[PDB]
């Protein structure tokens, strides 16, 4: 956690815990609390942050681009996938429609 | 009066030692 | 412009290097103290003649456990044999960690520094030490003030200088922001070296005095049957061994733990052996009657 005040509240990998301060570079708004930060080892101080979660999680679960696969190359169940368009893509695509009946739009399927 | 002093100097390292913080710890049993 | 400002060159006599291994060995795991009785002369000359151990704090190293009731007390003593000396310094162990001032040490060594102003902080590391040699350095305070004003040149003038690649990080910044480490040397009279190297005349008393023969025998009997079982090893090795490429050969025809070798240093040691034991037998026998 941060506690505005240029400290904070970190654990590393040796296993108690340590109320350190914050020690210039990046500024508290631009952290992020849950983020893997950089120490300095001999006092422990934020001296910044370039890691981001370094992690092969963080690796796995990003993709920005969209899937390899386009839409209805898969052949039947037609009607069975035209039912998840209703629920998840239409309100992104358009909430209009879902304002003007006075429902809040599905969410989830 | 001479053996009283030497009394006051043992008791003063055996303060040292007390003086916090200190190790806490559980006698598992005394063997004797 | 400036003075020398070159560290001493610390001449921790014999007498003070066997002292501060028996105070350092026996008092761990606790972190010992005591101070060093010397003098100084010239610019870089310290000899220390003899140091004595404080009594143990429970405290630690700390500015609590340096106590001038107990120095008091052991240099009035001394004044009554003459063999008193001045304090020029103090020394501790940390057996925790190698040779370096913690950062609570650097502020109790500079009170040593009003007291004397070529003091020490000697650091013996005793469990760690292997032979009372490794991991064993001197330091003397080097201001905050030096450190900004790019004085650091004029203070390793006239030295070789020691560097400790090992342990670094925080200890090491530490270290080379508030002390300055120089070569010691034990410097030590030749009536020391004499006693040193004395032993004593039972030492050949017992040299003479001979084993039970059985057991002689014993001996050479093993050593022949010894050498039975890896002249096979040995003679299956050079039965060939003539291919091309040593490297090869060197785990086809077993050229690692070498039966050659091996074969070569039973045979000497039991023959070196067997010829001190028919020479003594001999010797006593004629010398006596």
């Amino acid at each position: 956690e941060i506690i505005d005040d240029d400290h904070a509240i970190v654990t590393s990998p040796t296993m108690p815990d340590y109320y350190v301060s914050i020690l210039s570079f990046v500024d508290k708004e631009l952290l992020e609390p849950g983020c893997s930060v950089l120490l300095h080892h001999k006092t422990m101080s934020i001296v910044g942050v370039l890691q981001d979660d370094a992690d092969p999680m963080v690796s796995v679960m990003k993709m920005d681009k969209s899937p390899t696969e386009s839409y209805s190359d898969i052949g039947g169940l037609e009607s069975q996938i035209q039912e998840i368009k209703e629920s998840v893509e239409l309100p992104l695509t358009h909430p209009e429609l879902y304002e003007e009946m006075g429902i809040k739009p599905p969410k989830g399927v | 009066n001479v053996m009283l002093e030497k009394i006051k100097d043992n008791k003063e390292k055996i303060k040292n030692n007390r003086q916090l913080p200190y190790l806490v710890a559980n006698v598992v049993e005394v063997m004797d | 412009t400036g003075r020398d400002d070159t560290k001493e060159t610390v001449y921790i006599s014999s007498i003070a290097l066997l002292k501060m291994l028996k105070h350092g060995r026996a008092g761990v795991p606790m972190e010992v103290m005591g101070l060093m009785l010397g003098e100084f002369v010239d610019d870089y000359t310290v000899n220390v003649v003899d140091v004595f151990a404080m009594p143990q704090s429970g405290t630690g190293v700390s500015v609590e456990a340096v106590d001038d009731v107990f120095q008091a007390k052991m240099m009035d003593m001394l004044k009554q044999t003459g063999r008193d000396q001045m304090v020029v310094g103090w020394y501790h162990s940390h057996p925790g960690f190698g040779c370096w001032l913690s950062s609570v040490d650097v502020n109790t060594q500079k009170s040593f520094e009003q007291l004397n102003s070529r003091a020490v902080a000697v650091v013996v590391d005793p469990i760690q030490s292997v032979k009372g040699k490794v991991v064993i350095d001197a330091f003397r305070l080097i201001d905050t003030g030096a450190l900004i004003n790019n004085l650091e040149p004029r203070q390793t003038t006239s030295n070789t200088g020691l560097l400790n690649k090992a342990n670094i990080q925080a200890l090491i910044h530490g270290l080379n922001r508030h002390y300055y480490s120089l070569n010691i040397d034990y410097h030590k009279t030749a009536k020391e070296t004499k006693m040193l190297m004395n032993l004593h005349k039972e030492q050949w008393q017992s040299g003479l005095k001979m084993y039970d023969y059985e057991e002689k025998e014993e001996s050479n009997l093993a050593a022949t049957k010894s050498m039975v079982k890896i002249a096979e090893q040995y003679s299956k090795r050079i039965e060939e061994e003539k291919e091309l490429t040593e490297e090869e050969l060197k785990t086809r025809y077993v050229g690692r733990q070498d039966p050659k070798k091996h074969l070569s240093e039973t045979a000497d040691e039991t023959l070196e052996n067997n010829i001190v034991s028919v020479l003594t037998a001999g010797v006593n026998s004629v010398a006596i009657k």
